[PDB]
């Protein structure tokens, strides 16, 4: 368990408190069905990873000065000359679309349809911290915690970009720089009326 | 022009045979006073003459050799280029009210087997129980395909043969 | 007058008043809608 | 109980359980049209959705209709705001209707086969772990789970309240509708200006004085 | 149904009434809260739409009031209406931004007592820190009564509460229409009521508008 999400609310009895990242927060009665619920555990951790991945490459970019996360797929189209660590790669769209489809559904097929496991024990552990002893709980609940706060972030990334059309920390600077007019609400889309 | 035709309002021979028409009454027309009722009558025939072939050219009817208007009762061709009004409109607008005769008679032969002696309740239709059916046979579509679907609209091989 | 009744709704007394309403309907529409030959608006 | 008309038989029709039991039972039937049962659960569902339809509709017209009239938008007429917003966007009507109807089509063809077998798309496998919160409510044409996000559907009383207060919001507005069609065609206005027109002068600017409650 | 205090003395009731609601006197003409679940609701939606037109009224006259007296301040005998194109440190939109973010802790944290009360008292982060048992919705304590009031004789408190409060919706009602109609500071049409009493009632500002 460790945590109510909303103090004094009953706590749904299809959730089982041994597992990790669990609130009691299912307020659609989402994950009733055992298989269900089964399926969203390795989806969570997986959407939780790919973020994780997801918006730290959004940030590093504006952290290392390359545009942002939105332009990087800006060669495409309207020219060419792919960068990556400021080193020319001479791959256009169509060869590297073709490579990251065979490769990546290689890594798919061995994951997905060869078991539903999510924390495969061996070699996807390097070093060695979740030996599932006592610390493998502990450390699997910081997995999904910085992970859903990861894909809070990307959809707080995609929606700041539709709302403003400005980066990361290109609108963190602004919203530093103005507290009180750099926000949802002084830009006419979050808030239509005021 | 769709089929070798013409609208109606752009031939000639529709619009001379107009003036044919508006001829024949005038001429008509002459051998009576300005007040009297024999020229009243005729002078308004001319207005419901003149008025009807401009409602036949406001609509866009196919006028074609003869100058007469042509009606086209394809669906695709009427759909196509605005002429479901005078087939394709009507088509419904009569299987409506066919099918609706239909289902008030149908559901008065119905409702009227279930007594003691039907064959006297067809000579002396039941006008309350008649006009009943009348008034909530209205929805007949809605109601029909609902008694298409059970299999109670069609009576099985209860019926009667001869020689199978 | 009930008896009376059922001879105004015997087959033909009723077929020679409706006929009467469907006629003097289309009559009275006829009139006031002067030569419907196509579906207007 | 509180019929359309005080003096009238109801009809039997919608005096059964199954048909008390049903939220807008006003006795209102003056056709028959559903006397058979499952066409009256069949009609049930026409009227449900033919509503919630209606209530997002007019919600979509006379919404942003007053808070144009009262400034602060620039939505134009209802009849006229289709001819907009294809010029601020990026498809032909016709290569946006055809995506429409598959969007919509996948909708409706579940809950074509759902009223014809309730808890048809709560069967395992159907979805990619979705399927399991789509077997509606024990009665049909109120689903729940992802359909009620604040979760009102977990009372069992106040419950026939939130029933009878949908379907009679839900039929003024198909009749809102079947008003704003007419009282653009009968004056060509809009239906705020047709409710401002009423109200400057509500004994002389009506549906008695244009030519379709002609004598 | 008793001889409970009436707003018609001698009328008939409708039995649901009896008094325990704060400051009743059976006025329901319209049989509205027959049901308790929506008289339980209708109860609290009377309180806070009576607590909020007290900040209002109060929130209008005194700073009209000492304004028309004569103060000093940035905002000074500036209209109610004419308080929102008034302009601050930020926009607008960014402060009803900051209300829509604070009310929907709050609101929903007083909501969260509506539906269970009795599970609200706790803060988040000070785990020790809470309202004491007992308390109905509506009236929290503790901390929102740090004057030590409401120990004894709550009763009269709750109708003196309900009746100030009453008196200011009508009052904000009255600030709407009567600043709607003749288009004025609702402070100074006390000053033209008062200038001639007799010549300008309700009905003759309507019949010379009119
Ligand atoms: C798509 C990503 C995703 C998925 C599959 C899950 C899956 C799950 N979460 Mg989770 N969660 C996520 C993102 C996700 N979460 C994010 C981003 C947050 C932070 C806001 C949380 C916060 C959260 C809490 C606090 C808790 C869970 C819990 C759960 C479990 C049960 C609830 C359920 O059935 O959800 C299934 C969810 C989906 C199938 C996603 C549906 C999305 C819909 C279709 C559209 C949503 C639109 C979006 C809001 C805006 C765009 C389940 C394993 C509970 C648990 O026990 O944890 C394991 C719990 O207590 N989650
Ligand atoms: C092309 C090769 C390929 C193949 C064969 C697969 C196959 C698979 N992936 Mg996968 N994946 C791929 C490429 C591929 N992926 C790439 C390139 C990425 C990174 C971008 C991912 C990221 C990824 C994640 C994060 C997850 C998977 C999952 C899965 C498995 C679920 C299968 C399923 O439900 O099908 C469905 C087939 C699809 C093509 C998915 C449909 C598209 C989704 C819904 C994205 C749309 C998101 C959008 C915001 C939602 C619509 C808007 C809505 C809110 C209105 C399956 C083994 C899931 C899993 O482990 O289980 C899972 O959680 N994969
Ligand atoms: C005996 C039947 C028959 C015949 C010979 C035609 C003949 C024709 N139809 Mg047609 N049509 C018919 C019945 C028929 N139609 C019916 C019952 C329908 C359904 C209401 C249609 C719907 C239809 C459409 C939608 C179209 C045609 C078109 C055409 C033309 C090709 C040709 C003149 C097409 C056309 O105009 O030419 C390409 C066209 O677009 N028709
Ligand atoms: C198309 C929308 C629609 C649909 C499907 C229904 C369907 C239904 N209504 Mg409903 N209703 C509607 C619109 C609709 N209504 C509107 C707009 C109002 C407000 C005037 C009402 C007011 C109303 C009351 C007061 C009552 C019903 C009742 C009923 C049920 C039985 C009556 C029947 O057989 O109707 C079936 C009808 C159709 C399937 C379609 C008929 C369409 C006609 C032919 C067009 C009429 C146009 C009109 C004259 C202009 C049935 C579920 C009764 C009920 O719920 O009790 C069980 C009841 O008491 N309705
Ligand atoms: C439901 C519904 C209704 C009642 C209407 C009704 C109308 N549409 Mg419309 N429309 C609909 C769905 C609907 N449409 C859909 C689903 C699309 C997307 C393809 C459009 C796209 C559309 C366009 C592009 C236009 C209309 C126009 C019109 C008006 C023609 C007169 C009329 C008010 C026309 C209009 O308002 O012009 C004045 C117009 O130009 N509509
Ligand atoms: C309820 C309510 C609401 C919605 C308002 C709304 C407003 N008041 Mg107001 N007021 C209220 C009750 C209310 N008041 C009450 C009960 C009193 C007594 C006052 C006394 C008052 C004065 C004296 C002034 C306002 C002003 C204002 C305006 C700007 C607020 C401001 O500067 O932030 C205030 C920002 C803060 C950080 C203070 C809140 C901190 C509190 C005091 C902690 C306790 C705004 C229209 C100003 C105005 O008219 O601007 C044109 C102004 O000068 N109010
Ligand atoms: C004058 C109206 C009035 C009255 C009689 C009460 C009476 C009560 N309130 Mg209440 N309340 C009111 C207005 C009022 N309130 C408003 C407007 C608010 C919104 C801010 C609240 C918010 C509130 C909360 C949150 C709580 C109470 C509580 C209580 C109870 C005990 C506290 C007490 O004795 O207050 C006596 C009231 C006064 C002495 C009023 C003093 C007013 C002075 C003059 C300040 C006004 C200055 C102004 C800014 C400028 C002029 C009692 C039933 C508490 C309770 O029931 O706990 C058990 C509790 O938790 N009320
Ligand atoms: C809260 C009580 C209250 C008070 C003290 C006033 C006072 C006033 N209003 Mg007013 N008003 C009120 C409520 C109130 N109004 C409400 C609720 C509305 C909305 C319907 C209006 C709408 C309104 C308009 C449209 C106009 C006034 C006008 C006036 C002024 C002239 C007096 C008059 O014609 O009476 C008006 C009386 C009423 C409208 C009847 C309201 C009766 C209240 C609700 C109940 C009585 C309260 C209480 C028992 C008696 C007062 C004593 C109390 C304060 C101690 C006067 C300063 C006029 C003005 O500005 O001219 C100078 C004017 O044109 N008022
Ligand atoms: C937000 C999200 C999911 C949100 C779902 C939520 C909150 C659901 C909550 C609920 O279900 C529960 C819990 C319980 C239910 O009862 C109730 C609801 C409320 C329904 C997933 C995002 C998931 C987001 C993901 C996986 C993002 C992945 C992004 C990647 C990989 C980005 C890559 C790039 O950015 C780089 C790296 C470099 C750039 O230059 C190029 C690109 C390619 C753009
Ligand atoms: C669905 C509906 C309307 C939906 C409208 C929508 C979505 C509008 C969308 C838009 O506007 C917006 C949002 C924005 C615009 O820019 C674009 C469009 C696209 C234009 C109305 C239903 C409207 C439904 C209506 C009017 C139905 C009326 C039926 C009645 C009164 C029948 C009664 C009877 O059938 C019974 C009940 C019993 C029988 O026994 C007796 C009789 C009397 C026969």
């Amino acid at each position: 368990k460790a945590g109510n999400w909303l103090p004094g609310s009953d706590a749904p009895a299809w959730l089982p408190d041994d597992l990790p990242g669990n609130y009691g927060f299912d307020p659609l009665s989402l994950g009733k069905e055992p298989a269900s619920l089964k399926r969203f555990t390795e989806s969570e951790v997986i959407h939780g990873r790919w973020a994780m991945l997801g918006v730290a490459g959004s940030l590093a970019v504006e952290l290392l000065g390359y545009g942002n996360w939105y332009d990087a797929p800006l060669w495409a189209v309207n020219g060419g000359k792919a960068t990556w660590f400021g080193i020319e790669v001479p791959f256009d769209l169509n060869a590297l679309l073709a490579f990251e489809f065979v490769a990546m559904a290689a890594a798919e097929g061995q994951r997905g349809d060869a078991g539903g496991v999510v924390y495969p024990g061996g070699a996807f552990d390097p070093l060695g911290f979740a030996k599932d002893s006592s610390k493998s709980g502990e450390l699997k609940l910081k997995e999904i915690k910085n992970g859903r706060l990861a894909m809070v972030a990307f959809l707080g990334f995609v929606a700041q970009h539709a709302a403003t059309g400005k980066g990361p920390i290109a609108a963190l600077g602004e919203h530093l720089a103005n507290p009180w007019g750099a926000n949802f609400a002084t830009n006419g889309i979050s808030v239509p009326f005021f | 022009d769709i089929a070798g035709l013409t609208p109606c309002s752009e031939s000639k021979a529709y619009a001379k045979l107009e003036k044919k028409e508006l001829k024949t009454l005038e001429k008509r027309l002459k051998q009576y006073e300005a007040d009297s009722a024999p020229a009243v009558a005729l002078k308004a025939t001319m207005e419901r003459t003149k008025a009807r072939f401009a409602n036949y050219a406001k609509a866009g009817l196919l006028c074609g050799n003869d100058g007469l208007p042509h009606l086209i009762a394809d669906p695709g061709l009427a759909l196509k280029y605005g002429h479901a009004g005078e087939v394709f409109i009507p088509t419904f607008g009569f299987l409506y009210v066919a099918g609706y005769i239909g289902y008030v008679g149908r559901q008065y032969l119905i409702a009227v087997k279930g007594e003691a002696k039907p064959t006297d309740k067809e000579i002396i239709i039941d006008v309350p129980l008649a006009t009943k059916l009348a008034w909530q046979g209205a929805g007949w579509p809605l109601a029909a395909v609902q008694e298409l679907q059970r299999g109670t609209l069609l009576e099985k091989e209860e019926n009667i043969t001869v020689s199978p | 007058m009930k008896d009376f009744t059922t001879y105004l709704s015997t087959a033909p007394v009723i077929a020679t008043i409706w006929f009467t309403f469907t006629a003097g309907l289309l009559i009275e529409i006829n009139r006031y809608f002067p030569d419907p030959l196509v579906f207007s608006f | 109980r509180q019929s359309w008309l005080p003096g009238s038989q109801i009809p039997a029709h919608l005096d059964t359980p199954a048909a008390q039991a049903l939220a807008g039972n006003f006795g209102f039937d003056p056709l028959g049209l559903g006397k058979d049962p499952v066409a009256l659960r069949w009609y049930q569902q026409a009227e449900l959705i033919h509503c919630r339809t209606a209530m997002a509709g007019v919600a979509g017209i006379l919404i942003p209709g007053l808070l144009t009239k009262a400034g602060a938008l620039n939505v134009p007429e209802w009849y006229d705001a289709g001819k907009v917003a294809i010029e601020n966007s990026f498809a032909p009507w016709g290569s946006l209707l055809a995506v429409q109807l598959f969007l919509c089509g996948f909708v409706e063809a579940k809950r074509w086969q759902d009223i014809r077998k309730p808890g048809s798309q709560g069967e395992p496998g159907s979805f990619l772990g979705f399927e399991a919160s789509l077997k509606g409510t024990s009665e049909l044409g109120y689903p729940g789970g992802p359909f009620d996000p604040l979760g009102l559907s977990k009372e069992a009383d106040k419950w026939a309240d939130w029933k009878l207060k949908e379907v009679k919001n839900g039929r003024l507005a198909m009749l809102a509708f079947l008003g704003f069609v007419a009282q653009k065609y009968a004056t060509g206005a809009g239906p705020v200006d047709n409710l401002a027109a009423h109200l400057k002068d509500p004994w002389h600017v009506n549906y008695a004085t244009n030519g379709v409650s002609l004598p | 149904d008793a001889a409970l205090p009436s707003w018609m003395p001698g009328a008939d009731l409708p039995g649901y009434l009896n008094g325990t609601l704060p400051g009743d006197f059976g006025f329901d003409p319209l049989y509205l809260g027959q049901d308790p679940v929506k008289l339980k609701w209708y109860a609290q939606a009377e309180l806070m739409n009576a607590r909020f037109a007290m900040l209002a009224v109060a929130g209008i006259l005194v700073p009209e009031l000492l304004s028309n007296i004569g103060f000093s301040w940035p905002g000074a005998g500036v209209a109610w209406y004419d308080a929102g194109k008034f302009e601050y440190f930020a926009p607008a939109s960014s402060l009803f931004g900051v209300q829509m973010l604070l009310f929907a802790w709050v609101e929903i944290r007083r909501y969260q007592d509506f539906v269970k009360p009795g599970s609200a008292n706790q803060d988040p982060i000070f785990t020790n820190n809470k309202l004491p048992d007992g308390n109905e919705p509506g009236y929290p304590g503790g901390i929102f009564d740090p004057f030590g009031w409401s120990k004894g004789d709550i009763k009269s408190l709750k109708l003196k509460e309900i009746k100030n409060g009453r008196l200011a919706m009508l009052a904000f009602a009255g600030f709407i229409g009567q600043a709607y109609t003749t288009g004025t500071t609702p402070l100074k049409n006390l000053s033209t009521h008062l200038a001639d009493p007799w010549s300008t009632t309700v009905w003759q500002n309507d019949l010379a508008r009119l």
